[PDB]
């Protein structure tokens, strides 16, 4: 079942490039809806910036 | 990312 298991066809990641997030996805609570960043359940803790991503923010863990 | 496709 669920937990650990998730996949986020639609999501690939912004950290490490890697194709839609599987296990839990990372969503950017923040940074914009035009940019709607990502990150898998080891680079959500890499805490990462762009000229729009910031480490001003935190992340929303996506469980399914 | 959103890669993420809808319709028009
Ligand atoms: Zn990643
Ligand atoms: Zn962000």
């Amino acid at each position: 079942g669920p937990l650990g298991s998730v996949q986020h066809v639609g999501f690939k990641c912004d950290n490490c490039g890697i194709e839609p997030i599987q296990g839990v996805r990372w969503h950017c609570q923040d940074c914009p809806p035009e940019m709607s960043l990502d990150f898998c359940d080891s680079c959500s803790d890499c805490l990462h910036e762009t000229d729009i991503h910031k480490e001003d923010h935190q992340l929303e863990p996506i469980y399914r | 990312a959103r890669t993420k496709q809808t319709a028009r």
